[PDB]
């Protein structure tokens, strides 16, 4: 059985959310591979299948429970279990298709969506962009129930896609970025729901490119600038890893030191 | 909610104050205008003492019993005052964070 | 193994000035200096971070005059200079160190035209550098315990309810100083290394070790020379005290630069 981390929205606090995101990071990578003080996720090359994934069990006030599966090599959600049904995003290639056969083996119903789990396709299926899909404890609660009832005929596809968009940002992206995690802790702290601002959106969009720029930097200095956004629309460029150290908590593996 | 207890003895004595909580998320501290005496972070690991009482007072906490302590050794007539317990938390207010006090316990030295 | 690129970039440091080959003269032995950051293609401020641990301007090398504290740093032909005097390491905490001497690149004064030197490393503001093409410090809010905002009030610093107040804006300079947006001559300062020392705002004049800070990957704001971090005293904002304190990681030591 793959490692499991639990979070509940019932009575969730700043602290309980922080313990949860910390716990997820502790099982995503060992922390022994660090570039310019930023941890690196395990190399897909060499990673045995029995260490490929981690499980995140979510529950809410109604004690509906759902289990997301995260690829440790990129911290992203590849599918989820609800009751005795399991669903998976369309894998990109054949090996990822084979690797997910090792998830939720006990489950009696297994399905692969025709769509992948990238934001662009989830947004069109949800009928809305991340910039308008509110985040917070409340949205996570509702996303959990919608995911649970999808096995039942009670969750339409846009609401499912919207629930995926909520869970991925609040779990995977918060794991990748202390910045995004702090944005989620802001919402939990004040019991507010809020769509992410452009700084969050551009960070999510740039995660791969940021990982490559940092790992192939010459002593922290990038070969090319990466364009980010402030919380207002305003754009700025980053030429060095120094400002990103408190912003990014995990990087996808790109190359050897 | 917070309630004090354990509050007369001569100069140079000892007294331990308790603080029973109703509901670990909270940083806790002791006050005695009201002045800071001692404080401790939520998990522990940070204890911060006022300069007057440093080296004489010991704040402790225990989050599985939801009780805060203040050990007061080598007391002087200067310690005589009303001693309050205080907690700070993450919610919303005009402060921007929560402050819950106690009703106070009298100490006379 | 990852590719090692060779980016051309400015080196910004003390008071936000740029590392500059004086008067654009590339004669062997001409001094390196602080100078206001240019906005053109002039070679004397654009440095190639080479794969051999060399830092080059117009084909010539950033070179230390010697291996003793206080000697100046010059431009010199890369092949003719002593090889060890042309080698540098750029550390992630803003230090540019000469490995042979273990001495650190420094600007012992803050004025334009200051001759650069190598000094003993004390992680002072005068030894903080950033390789970047950004010539402006990044202005940001600094959120901390309970989502409250770091706030400047003349000499005093504390944390208070956030409100998008210029007293809550901070300029992160390339030399590692954290400056109040309303007066960039002044610096977030710990007058000393003692634990529980109250952090305040003072002139950036001395460019001391108590004035240099690094945002760590764990969310703490670290003063590099002492090894202590910023801490909302007793985790109680009402005390209006931000102090140096040994690292325990609890929420009163966690911060986030909300840009
Ligand atoms: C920071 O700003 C400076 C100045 O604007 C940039 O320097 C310029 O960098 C480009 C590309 O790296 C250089 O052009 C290249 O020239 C080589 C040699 O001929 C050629 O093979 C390439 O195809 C490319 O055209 C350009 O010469 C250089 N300008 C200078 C040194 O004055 C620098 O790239 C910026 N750094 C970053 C990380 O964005
Ligand atoms: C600033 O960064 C440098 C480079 O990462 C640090 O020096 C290294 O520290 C590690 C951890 O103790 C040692 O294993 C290395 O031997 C050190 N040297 C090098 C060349 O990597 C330095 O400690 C940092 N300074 C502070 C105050 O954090
Ligand atoms: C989430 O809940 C389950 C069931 O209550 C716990 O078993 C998990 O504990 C973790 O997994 C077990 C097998 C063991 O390794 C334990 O040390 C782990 O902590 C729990 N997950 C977490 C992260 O607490
Ligand atoms: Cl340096
Ligand atoms: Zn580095
Ligand atoms: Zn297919
Ligand atoms: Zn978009
Ligand atoms: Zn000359």
């Amino acid at each position: 059985q793959y490692p499991i981390i639990n979070f509940t929205t019932a009575g969730a606090t700043v602290q309980s959310y922080t313990n949860f995101i910390r716990a997820v990071r502790g099982r995503l990578t060992t922390g022994a591979d660090v570039r310019h003080e930023i941890p690196v996720l395990p190399n897909r090359v060499g990673l045995p299948i029995n260490q490929r994934f981690i499980l995140v069990e979510l529950s809410n006030h109604a004690e509906l429970s759902v289990t997301l599966a995260l690829d440790v090599t990129n911290a992203y959600v590849v599918g989820y279990r609800a009751g005795n049904s399991a669903y998976f995003f369309h894998p990109d290639n054949q090996e990822d298709a084979e690797a997910i056969t090792h998830l939720f083996t006990d489950v009696q119903n297994r399905y692969t969506f025709a769509f992948g789990g990238n934001y662009d396709r989830l947004e069109q299926l949800a009928g809305n962009l991340r910039e308008n899909i509110e985040l917070g404890n409340g949205p996570l609660e509702e996303a959990i129930s919608a995911l649970y009832y999808y096995s039942t005929g009670g969750t339409q596809l846009p609401t499912l896609a919207r629930s995926f968009i909520i869970c991925i940002q609040m779990i995977s992206e918060a794991a990748r970025f202390q910045y995004i995690e702090g944005e989620m802790r802001t919402r939990i702290r004040y019991n507010r729901r809020s769509a992410p601002d452009p700084s969050v959106i551009t960070l999510e969009n740039s995660w791969g490119r940021l990982s490559t720029a940092i790992q192939e930097s010459n002593q922290g200095a990038f070969a090319s600038p990466i364009q980010l956004q402030r919380r207002n629309g305003s754009k700025f460029s980053v030429y060095d890893v120094s400002i990103l150290i408190p912003i990014i908590a995990l990087m996808v593996y790109r190359c050897a030191p | 909610q917070l309630a004090e207890s354990g509050g007369l003895v001569q100069a140079g004595g000892s007294l331990r104050l308790s603080c029973a909580a109703s509901g670990s998320d909270y940083a806790m501290g002791w006050f005695r205008e009201r002045d800071f005496v001692a404080g401790i972070t939520s998990s522990g690991g940070g204890t911060y003492y006022a300069d007057s009482v440093k080296g004489r007072f010991t704040i402790t906490r225990d989050n599985y019993k939801n009780t805060l302590y203040l050990q007061m050794d080598s007391l002087k007539p200067e310690d005589t005052a009303v001693y309050y317990c205080k907690g700070t938390a993450d919610g919303s207010s005009s402060l921007g964070y929560l402050e819950v006090w106690g009703q106070g316990t009298l100490v006379t030295v | 193994v990852c590719m090692d690129p060779e980016p051309i970039v400015r080196i910004v440091g003390r008071n936000g000035l740029c590392v500059d080959v004086r008067d654009g003269r590339f004669h062997n032995g001409n001094a390196i200096q602080l100078w206001p950051c240019k906005s053109n293609t002039d070679a004397n401020q654009l440095w190639t971070l080479k794969r051999d641990n060399t830092i080059r301007s117009n084909g010539k090398c950033l070179t230390t005059y010697g291996y003793s504290p206080g000697v100046y740093v010059m431009i010199y032909d890369c092949n003719t200079a002593a090889t060890d005097a042309t080698r540098w390491q750029i550390w992630d905490n803003g230090t540019i160190i000469n490995p042979r001497s273990s001495l650190v690149l420094a600007a012992t004064s803050g004025n334009s035209g200051t001759t650069l030197t190598v000094q003993t490393n004390i992680y002072a503001v005068s030894q903080g550098w950033l390789p970047t093409n950004n010539t402006q410090p990044f202005v940001t809010t600094i959120v901390g315990l309970y989502g409250l905002c770091l706030q400047a009030n003349s000499g005093q610093v504390w944390i208070e309810d956030c409100s998008s107040k210029a007293e809550q804006q901070w300029a992160l300079y390339a030399d590692g100083s954290i400056r109040p947006q309303q007066n960039r001559d002044n610096c977030l300062t710990s007058d000393s290394n003692i634990r529980e020392t109250v952090v305040k705002i003072l002139s950036c004049g001395p460019a001391s070790s108590g004035q240099r800070w690094m945002f760590k990957n764990d969310g703490t704001i670290l003063n590099l020379y002492s090894g202590l971090v910023l801490d909302v005293r007793a985790s109680d904002p009402s005390l209006k005290q931000i102090i140096l304190y040994p690292l325990h990681g609890d929420p009163n030591q966690i911060w986030l630069p909300l840009f």
